[PDB]
Protein backbone atom coordinates (compact mmCIF):
# COMPACT_ATOMS: atom_id res chain seq x y z
CA UNK A 1 0.00 0.00 0.00
CA UNK A 2 2.96 2.26 1.01
CA UNK A 3 4.49 1.84 -2.32
CA UNK A 4 1.45 2.05 -4.65
CA UNK A 5 0.64 5.47 -2.78
CA UNK A 6 4.46 6.63 -3.34
CA UNK A 7 4.37 6.46 -6.99
CA UNK A 8 0.82 7.91 -7.55
CA UNK A 9 2.37 10.53 -5.65
CA UNK A 10 5.32 10.81 -7.43
CA UNK A 11 3.02 11.39 -10.28
CA UNK A 12 0.60 13.93 -8.81
CA UNK A 13 3.46 16.05 -7.42
CA UNK A 14 5.83 15.77 -11.15
CA UNK A 15 2.65 16.90 -13.08
CA UNK A 16 1.35 19.98 -10.91
CA UNK A 17 5.26 21.11 -10.49
CA UNK A 18 5.42 21.13 -14.41
CA UNK A 19 1.98 23.09 -14.86
CA UNK A 20 3.28 25.49 -12.08
CA UNK A 21 6.84 25.32 -13.74
CA UNK A 22 4.96 26.51 -16.95
CA UNK A 23 3.03 29.17 -15.86
CA UNK A 24 4.87 31.23 -13.52
CA UNK A 25 7.29 31.49 -16.78
CA UNK A 26 5.26 31.71 -19.72
CA UNK A 27 2.30 33.72 -18.54
CA UNK A 28 3.82 36.59 -16.59
CA UNK A 29 6.27 38.33 -18.91
CA UNK A 30 3.94 38.80 -21.78
CA UNK A 31 1.80 40.33 -19.24
CA UNK A 32 4.31 42.85 -17.60
CA UNK A 33 5.65 43.58 -21.59
CA UNK A 34 2.64 44.57 -21.89
CA UNK A 35 2.16 46.62 -19.25
CA UNK A 36 5.39 48.63 -20.55
CA UNK A 37 3.72 49.00 -23.90
CA UNK A 38 0.47 50.47 -22.71
CA UNK A 39 2.36 52.81 -20.30
CA UNK A 40 4.53 54.03 -23.16
CA UNK A 41 2.09 54.60 -25.71
CA UNK A 42 -0.37 56.70 -22.89
CA UNK A 43 2.36 59.11 -21.83
CA UNK A 44 3.41 59.53 -25.83
CA UNK A 45 -0.03 60.11 -26.10
CA UNK A 46 -0.25 63.16 -23.47
CA UNK A 47 3.17 64.25 -24.30
CA UNK A 48 1.51 65.28 -28.15
CA UNK A 49 -1.18 66.37 -26.45
CA UNK B 1 34.44 85.87 -0.15
CA UNK B 2 32.11 85.30 -2.74
CA UNK B 3 32.02 82.36 -4.73
CA UNK B 4 28.99 81.93 -7.40
CA UNK B 5 27.59 78.28 -7.51
CA UNK B 6 27.07 77.15 -11.11
CA UNK B 7 30.32 76.40 -11.82
CA UNK B 8 33.61 74.53 -10.17
CA UNK B 9 37.02 76.38 -9.06
CA UNK B 10 39.64 75.10 -11.16
CA UNK B 11 41.99 72.33 -10.36
CA UNK B 12 45.59 72.02 -11.22
CA UNK B 13 45.47 68.08 -11.45
CA UNK B 14 43.31 65.27 -10.62
CA UNK B 15 45.15 62.72 -9.41
CA UNK B 16 43.61 58.28 -9.15
CA UNK B 17 42.26 57.66 -5.83
CA UNK B 18 45.33 55.23 -3.73
CA UNK B 19 43.72 54.84 -0.44
CA UNK B 20 40.79 53.41 0.61
CA UNK B 21 37.55 55.06 2.89
CA UNK B 22 37.53 53.85 6.28
CA UNK B 23 34.32 52.62 7.71
CA UNK B 24 33.57 51.72 11.04
CA UNK B 25 31.82 48.90 10.20
CA UNK B 26 33.88 45.65 8.78
CA UNK B 27 31.38 44.64 6.79
CA UNK B 28 31.37 46.86 3.98
CA UNK B 29 35.14 47.72 4.01
CA UNK B 30 36.59 43.89 3.41
CA UNK B 31 34.40 42.89 1.42
CA UNK B 32 32.65 45.72 -0.44
CA UNK B 33 35.02 48.66 -0.01
CA UNK B 34 34.68 51.93 -1.04
CA UNK B 35 37.46 54.21 -1.95
CA UNK B 36 38.33 57.52 -0.55
CA UNK B 37 37.05 60.35 -2.81
CA UNK B 38 34.40 58.01 -4.69
CA UNK B 39 31.12 57.64 -5.67
CA UNK B 40 28.55 55.44 -3.84
CA UNK B 41 24.74 55.16 -3.96
CA UNK B 42 22.62 54.23 -0.78
CA UNK B 43 19.11 53.28 -1.24
CA UNK B 44 16.25 55.15 1.52
CA UNK B 45 13.05 53.32 2.69
CA UNK B 46 11.00 54.06 5.77
CA UNK B 47 12.49 52.24 8.67
CA UNK B 48 14.84 50.14 6.30
CA UNK B 49 17.45 52.43 8.42
CA UNK B 50 19.61 54.86 7.26
CA UNK B 51 21.37 56.77 10.61
CA UNK B 52 23.35 53.46 11.49
CA UNK B 53 25.72 54.41 8.56
CA UNK B 54 24.99 58.32 8.54
CA UNK B 55 25.89 57.91 12.43
CA UNK B 56 28.89 55.19 12.07
CA UNK B 57 30.38 57.77 8.85
CA UNK B 58 30.33 60.68 11.29
CA UNK B 59 32.06 59.30 14.02
CA UNK B 60 34.12 56.58 12.76
CA UNK B 61 36.14 58.04 10.01
CA UNK B 62 39.26 58.72 8.59
CA UNK B 63 37.66 61.46 6.61
CA UNK B 64 38.47 65.42 8.03
CA UNK B 65 35.09 67.12 8.02
CA UNK B 66 31.63 66.31 7.40
CA UNK B 67 29.02 68.08 5.26
CA UNK B 68 25.00 67.03 5.59
CA UNK B 69 22.04 68.22 3.40
CA UNK B 70 19.12 67.33 2.26
CA UNK B 71 15.72 68.93 1.15
CA UNK B 72 12.33 67.97 2.30
CA UNK B 73 13.32 66.01 5.83
CA UNK B 74 12.31 66.74 9.78
CA UNK B 75 14.02 68.39 12.66
CA UNK B 76 13.91 64.66 14.36
CA UNK B 77 17.67 63.96 12.26
CA UNK B 78 18.25 67.44 13.41
CA UNK B 79 17.72 66.99 17.23
CA UNK B 80 19.28 64.16 16.82
CA UNK B 81 23.13 65.25 15.97
CA UNK B 82 22.48 67.61 18.45
CA UNK B 83 21.96 64.86 20.94
CA UNK B 84 25.29 63.21 18.99
CA UNK B 85 27.30 66.50 19.87
CA UNK B 86 28.61 65.29 23.16
CA UNK B 87 27.44 61.37 22.73
CA UNK B 88 29.10 60.93 19.21
CA UNK B 89 32.07 62.73 19.95
CA UNK B 90 35.57 61.52 19.25
CA UNK B 91 38.14 61.16 21.77
CA UNK B 92 41.03 61.91 19.86
CA UNK B 93 42.42 63.44 22.90
CA UNK B 94 40.93 61.27 25.24
CA UNK B 95 38.32 63.83 25.64
CA UNK B 96 34.73 64.72 24.62
CA UNK B 97 34.83 67.71 21.75
CA UNK B 98 31.29 67.74 19.67
CA UNK B 99 31.17 66.67 15.98
CA UNK B 100 29.81 70.20 15.97
CA UNK B 101 33.02 71.93 15.24
CA UNK B 102 33.90 68.79 12.82
CA UNK B 103 30.50 68.86 10.99
CA UNK B 104 28.16 71.59 9.33
CA UNK B 105 24.65 71.12 9.11
CA UNK B 106 22.17 72.55 6.01
CA UNK B 107 18.61 71.03 5.52
CA UNK B 108 15.24 72.26 4.00
CA UNK B 109 11.60 71.21 4.58
CA UNK B 110 9.22 71.26 2.03
CA UNK B 111 7.75 74.85 2.89
CA UNK B 112 11.07 76.29 1.36
CA UNK B 113 10.91 77.63 -2.21
CA UNK B 114 11.19 74.89 -5.13
CA UNK B 115 14.66 76.44 -6.22
CA UNK B 116 15.83 76.75 -2.33
CA UNK B 117 15.80 72.49 -2.80
CA UNK B 118 17.11 72.73 -6.24
CA UNK B 119 20.04 74.69 -4.88
CA UNK B 120 21.02 73.14 -2.06
CA UNK B 121 22.44 70.43 -3.28
CA UNK B 122 24.75 72.73 -5.07
CA UNK B 123 25.88 74.22 -2.17
CA UNK B 124 27.01 71.20 -0.46
CA UNK B 125 29.28 70.86 -3.57
CA UNK B 126 30.50 74.07 -3.04
CA UNK B 127 30.91 74.12 0.28
CA UNK B 128 33.22 70.52 0.31
CA UNK B 129 34.97 72.19 -2.82
CA UNK B 130 35.51 75.56 -0.53
CA UNK B 131 37.00 73.11 2.24
CA UNK B 132 39.11 70.40 -0.40
CA UNK B 133 40.72 73.80 -1.66
CA UNK B 134 42.34 73.94 2.15
CA UNK B 135 43.40 70.15 1.71
CA UNK B 136 41.47 68.76 3.37
CA UNK B 137 39.31 65.30 2.83
CA UNK B 138 35.63 65.88 2.74
CA UNK B 139 32.32 63.54 2.71
CA UNK B 140 28.86 64.36 1.38
CA UNK B 141 25.33 63.38 2.69
CA UNK B 142 23.53 64.36 -0.77
CA UNK B 143 20.20 63.19 1.14
CA UNK B 144 16.84 62.19 -1.00
CA UNK B 145 18.14 63.19 -4.27
CA UNK B 146 14.92 61.60 -5.42
CA UNK B 147 13.33 64.83 -4.23
CA UNK B 148 16.05 67.33 -5.93
CA UNK B 149 14.73 65.22 -9.24
CA UNK B 150 10.84 65.98 -8.18
CA UNK B 151 11.66 69.88 -7.43
CA UNK B 152 13.76 70.02 -10.81
CA UNK B 153 10.51 68.62 -12.39
CA UNK B 154 8.13 71.06 -10.41
CA UNK B 155 10.77 73.91 -11.90
CA UNK B 156 10.45 72.92 -15.27
CA UNK B 157 6.35 72.70 -15.20
CA UNK B 158 6.71 76.75 -14.06
CA UNK B 159 9.08 77.24 -16.60
CA UNK B 160 6.54 75.21 -19.10
CA UNK B 161 9.15 72.36 -21.41
CA UNK B 162 8.08 69.50 -22.44
CA UNK B 163 7.74 66.14 -20.33
CA UNK B 164 10.76 64.17 -22.15
CA UNK B 165 10.69 60.96 -20.16
CA UNK B 166 7.99 60.35 -17.41
CA UNK B 167 7.09 63.87 -16.31
CA UNK B 168 10.99 64.39 -15.29
CA UNK B 169 12.27 66.79 -18.12
CA UNK B 170 15.13 66.45 -21.21
CA UNK B 171 18.49 67.31 -18.87
CA UNK B 172 18.20 65.40 -15.64
CA UNK B 173 20.71 62.73 -16.55
CA UNK B 174 23.29 65.45 -17.45
CA UNK B 175 22.91 67.50 -14.81
CA UNK B 176 22.99 64.24 -12.61
CA UNK B 177 26.20 62.88 -14.65
CA UNK B 178 27.49 67.01 -14.33
CA UNK B 179 27.13 66.73 -10.39
CA UNK B 180 28.48 63.63 -9.48
CA UNK B 181 31.67 64.67 -11.94
CA UNK B 182 32.64 66.73 -8.91
CA UNK B 183 34.56 64.47 -6.67
CA UNK B 184 37.78 62.22 -6.41
CA UNK B 185 41.52 63.15 -5.22
CA UNK B 186 42.62 66.46 -6.74
CA UNK B 187 45.33 68.74 -5.91
CA UNK B 188 45.24 72.85 -6.32
CA UNK B 189 46.96 76.05 -7.40
CA UNK B 190 49.05 77.37 -4.12
CA UNK B 191 52.58 77.02 -2.86
CA UNK B 192 52.46 74.16 -0.56
CA UNK B 193 51.32 71.87 -3.03
CA UNK B 194 48.62 70.09 -0.87
CA UNK B 195 46.84 67.38 -1.67
CA UNK B 196 43.01 66.32 -1.01
CA UNK B 197 39.65 64.44 -2.21
CA UNK B 198 35.54 64.80 -2.54
CA UNK B 199 33.51 61.75 -1.65
CA UNK B 200 29.48 61.98 -2.43
CA UNK B 201 27.17 59.73 -1.02
CA UNK B 202 23.94 59.88 -2.57
CA UNK B 203 21.02 58.27 -1.33
CA UNK B 204 17.97 57.54 -3.39
CA UNK B 205 14.10 56.20 -2.55
CA UNK B 206 12.89 54.21 -5.33
CA UNK C 1 9.32 66.41 -74.07
CA UNK C 2 9.07 69.15 -71.60
CA UNK C 3 6.29 67.42 -69.01
CA UNK C 4 4.93 69.15 -65.65
CA UNK C 5 5.56 66.44 -62.89
CA UNK C 6 2.41 67.08 -60.50
CA UNK C 7 0.00 66.56 -63.58
CA UNK C 8 -1.33 62.84 -64.68
CA UNK C 9 -0.83 61.61 -67.97
CA UNK C 10 -4.11 61.57 -69.82
CA UNK C 11 -5.12 57.76 -70.65
CA UNK C 12 -8.09 56.41 -73.03
CA UNK C 13 -9.16 53.69 -70.61
CA UNK C 14 -8.98 51.37 -67.45
CA UNK C 15 -8.63 47.78 -67.37
CA UNK C 16 -8.26 44.99 -64.96
CA UNK C 17 -5.13 42.60 -64.31
CA UNK C 18 -4.77 39.35 -66.13
CA UNK C 19 -1.41 38.49 -66.32
CA UNK C 20 0.63 37.50 -63.04
CA UNK C 21 3.75 39.33 -62.11
CA UNK C 22 7.09 37.27 -61.80
CA UNK C 23 8.35 36.88 -58.36
CA UNK C 24 11.76 35.10 -57.94
CA UNK C 25 11.14 33.45 -54.58
CA UNK C 26 8.98 30.72 -54.68
CA UNK C 27 7.45 32.48 -51.76
CA UNK C 28 5.47 35.30 -52.37
CA UNK C 29 4.62 33.71 -55.70
CA UNK C 30 2.73 30.33 -54.80
CA UNK C 31 1.24 31.89 -51.54
CA UNK C 32 0.81 35.80 -51.82
CA UNK C 33 1.29 36.64 -55.39
CA UNK C 34 1.31 39.79 -57.38
CA UNK C 35 -0.24 41.45 -60.56
CA UNK C 36 1.42 42.57 -63.14
CA UNK C 37 -0.04 46.17 -62.63
CA UNK C 38 -1.35 46.41 -59.37
CA UNK C 39 0.62 47.85 -55.57
CA UNK C 40 2.37 45.67 -53.30
CA UNK C 41 3.60 46.88 -49.44
CA UNK C 42 6.67 45.78 -47.75
CA UNK C 43 6.74 47.27 -44.44
CA UNK C 44 9.24 45.57 -42.17
CA UNK C 45 11.94 47.04 -39.34
CA UNK C 46 15.26 47.10 -39.34
CA UNK C 47 17.63 44.29 -39.44
CA UNK C 48 15.69 42.41 -41.95
CA UNK C 49 17.45 44.62 -44.68
CA UNK C 50 14.32 44.33 -47.58
CA UNK C 51 16.12 46.50 -49.54
CA UNK C 52 17.59 42.96 -50.89
CA UNK C 53 14.15 41.33 -51.67
CA UNK C 54 14.05 44.98 -53.41
CA UNK C 55 17.25 43.82 -55.55
CA UNK C 56 15.87 40.51 -56.43
CA UNK C 57 12.36 42.08 -57.36
CA UNK C 58 14.37 44.06 -59.85
CA UNK C 59 17.69 41.44 -60.93
CA UNK C 60 14.80 39.16 -62.41
CA UNK C 61 11.36 39.83 -63.45
CA UNK C 62 9.03 39.11 -66.46
CA UNK C 63 8.65 42.69 -66.93
CA UNK C 64 10.47 44.99 -69.77
CA UNK C 65 11.72 48.01 -68.24
CA UNK C 66 12.81 48.53 -63.91
CA UNK C 67 12.96 51.75 -62.63
CA UNK C 68 14.30 51.81 -59.06
CA UNK C 69 14.09 55.32 -57.16
CA UNK C 70 16.22 56.35 -53.80
CA UNK C 71 14.45 58.18 -50.81
CA UNK C 72 17.34 58.56 -47.90
CA UNK C 73 19.22 55.42 -48.22
CA UNK C 74 22.99 55.04 -48.44
CA UNK C 75 24.85 55.14 -51.54
CA UNK C 76 26.19 52.01 -50.92
CA UNK C 77 23.14 50.53 -52.15
CA UNK C 78 23.93 51.87 -55.18
CA UNK C 79 27.41 50.52 -54.83
CA UNK C 80 25.62 47.28 -55.22
CA UNK C 81 23.02 47.68 -57.82
CA UNK C 82 25.43 50.01 -59.79
CA UNK C 83 28.26 47.16 -59.84
CA UNK C 84 26.53 44.38 -59.95
CA UNK C 85 24.11 45.17 -63.16
CA UNK C 86 26.64 45.31 -65.57
CA UNK C 87 27.81 41.77 -65.00
CA UNK C 88 24.68 40.53 -65.32
CA UNK C 89 23.08 39.90 -68.74
CA UNK C 90 20.57 37.84 -70.45
CA UNK C 91 18.98 37.07 -73.94
CA UNK C 92 15.45 36.93 -74.68
CA UNK C 93 15.53 36.65 -78.22
CA UNK C 94 18.86 36.07 -79.63
CA UNK C 95 22.00 38.07 -78.60
CA UNK C 96 22.50 38.52 -74.62
CA UNK C 97 22.97 42.15 -73.06
CA UNK C 98 23.55 43.25 -69.88
CA UNK C 99 20.46 44.16 -67.98
CA UNK C 100 22.11 47.59 -67.49
CA UNK C 101 20.28 48.39 -70.64
CA UNK C 102 16.85 47.92 -69.18
CA UNK C 103 16.76 49.83 -65.84
CA UNK C 104 17.05 53.54 -65.04
CA UNK C 105 18.39 54.50 -61.48
CA UNK C 106 17.21 57.46 -59.40
CA UNK C 107 19.98 57.41 -56.78
CA UNK C 108 19.28 60.13 -53.56
CA UNK C 109 21.21 59.27 -50.01
CA UNK C 110 19.94 60.74 -46.42
CA UNK C 111 23.22 63.24 -47.22
CA UNK C 112 20.90 65.24 -49.55
CA UNK C 113 18.57 67.88 -48.93
CA UNK C 114 15.43 67.13 -47.59
CA UNK C 115 12.62 68.33 -49.77
CA UNK C 116 14.28 67.06 -52.65
CA UNK C 117 13.10 63.33 -52.02
CA UNK C 118 9.40 64.41 -52.67
CA UNK C 119 10.42 65.72 -55.88
CA UNK C 120 12.21 62.86 -56.18
CA UNK C 121 9.46 60.83 -56.12
CA UNK C 122 7.29 62.62 -58.20
CA UNK C 123 9.94 62.38 -60.89
CA UNK C 124 9.99 59.06 -60.90
CA UNK C 125 6.58 58.36 -60.82
CA UNK C 126 6.21 60.39 -64.16
CA UNK C 127 8.88 58.56 -65.88
CA UNK C 128 7.28 55.22 -65.35
CA UNK C 129 4.35 57.00 -66.58
CA UNK C 130 5.94 58.15 -69.74
CA UNK C 131 7.26 54.18 -70.73
CA UNK C 132 3.69 52.99 -69.96
CA UNK C 133 2.32 55.23 -72.85
CA UNK C 134 5.56 53.72 -74.81
CA UNK C 135 3.32 50.39 -74.42
CA UNK C 136 5.14 48.31 -71.91
CA UNK C 137 5.11 46.94 -68.32
CA UNK C 138 7.23 48.99 -66.04
CA UNK C 139 7.15 47.35 -62.36
CA UNK C 140 9.21 50.02 -60.44
CA UNK C 141 9.95 50.08 -56.53
CA UNK C 142 9.84 52.68 -54.28
CA UNK C 143 12.37 52.40 -51.16
CA UNK C 144 11.80 54.32 -47.88
CA UNK C 145 8.92 56.10 -48.03
CA UNK C 146 8.69 57.07 -44.34
CA UNK C 147 11.57 58.86 -45.28
CA UNK C 148 9.17 61.58 -47.69
CA UNK C 149 6.47 61.48 -44.63
CA UNK C 150 9.43 62.73 -42.44
CA UNK C 151 10.26 65.44 -44.81
CA UNK C 152 7.11 66.70 -45.32
CA UNK C 153 6.64 66.55 -41.50
CA UNK C 154 9.62 68.74 -41.56
CA UNK C 155 8.85 71.13 -44.19
CA UNK C 156 4.92 71.43 -42.41
CA UNK C 157 6.72 71.88 -39.06
CA UNK C 158 8.96 74.65 -40.27
CA UNK C 159 6.84 76.25 -41.85
CA UNK C 160 4.08 76.18 -38.72
CA UNK C 161 1.52 74.20 -39.13
CA UNK C 162 -0.74 72.24 -36.52
CA UNK C 163 0.25 68.62 -36.37
CA UNK C 164 -2.80 66.32 -36.92
CA UNK C 165 -1.22 62.78 -35.55
CA UNK C 166 2.62 61.51 -34.82
CA UNK C 167 3.72 65.00 -35.79
CA UNK C 168 3.05 64.54 -39.56
CA UNK C 169 1.07 66.77 -41.16
CA UNK C 170 -3.09 66.62 -42.22
CA UNK C 171 -2.72 65.95 -45.65
CA UNK C 172 -0.01 62.80 -45.40
CA UNK C 173 -3.28 60.32 -46.34
CA UNK C 174 -4.39 62.13 -49.84
CA UNK C 175 -0.89 62.63 -51.11
CA UNK C 176 0.08 59.25 -50.70
CA UNK C 177 -2.94 57.50 -51.91
CA UNK C 178 -2.67 60.28 -55.02
CA UNK C 179 0.97 58.71 -55.17
CA UNK C 180 -0.43 55.49 -55.46
CA UNK C 181 -3.36 55.96 -57.36
CA UNK C 182 -0.89 56.39 -60.95
CA UNK C 183 -0.83 52.59 -61.59
CA UNK C 184 -2.68 49.88 -62.92
CA UNK C 185 -3.12 48.32 -66.78
CA UNK C 186 -4.58 50.79 -69.48
CA UNK C 187 -5.10 50.84 -72.79
CA UNK C 188 -2.79 54.01 -74.08
CA UNK C 189 -4.17 57.01 -76.48
CA UNK C 190 -3.22 55.78 -80.40
CA UNK C 191 -3.60 54.47 -83.55
CA UNK C 192 -0.99 51.97 -83.11
CA UNK C 193 -3.22 51.00 -79.88
CA UNK C 194 -0.56 50.04 -77.70
CA UNK C 195 -1.14 48.33 -73.87
CA UNK C 196 0.47 49.64 -71.34
CA UNK C 197 0.94 48.64 -67.62
CA UNK C 198 2.88 49.83 -64.79
CA UNK C 199 2.89 48.64 -60.89
CA UNK C 200 4.23 49.70 -57.73
CA UNK C 201 6.58 48.42 -54.72
CA UNK C 202 6.58 50.50 -52.19
CA UNK C 203 8.49 49.67 -49.07
CA UNK C 204 7.56 50.93 -45.81
CA UNK C 205 9.38 51.45 -42.34
CA UNK C 206 7.72 51.43 -39.03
Amino acid sequence: SLQTSFVTLDEAIKITNRRVNAIEHVIIPRIERTLAYIITELDEREREE
Amino acid sequence: QVWPVRQVRPVTEKLPANHPLLTGQRVLDALFPCVQGGTTAIPGAFGCGKTVISQSLSKYSNSDVIIYVGCGERGNEMSEVLRDFPELTMEVDGKVESIMKRTALVANTSNMPVAAREASIYTGITLSEYFRDMGYHVSMMADSTSRWAEALREISGRLAEMPADSGYPAYLGARLASFYERAGRVKCLGNPEREGSVSIVGAVSP
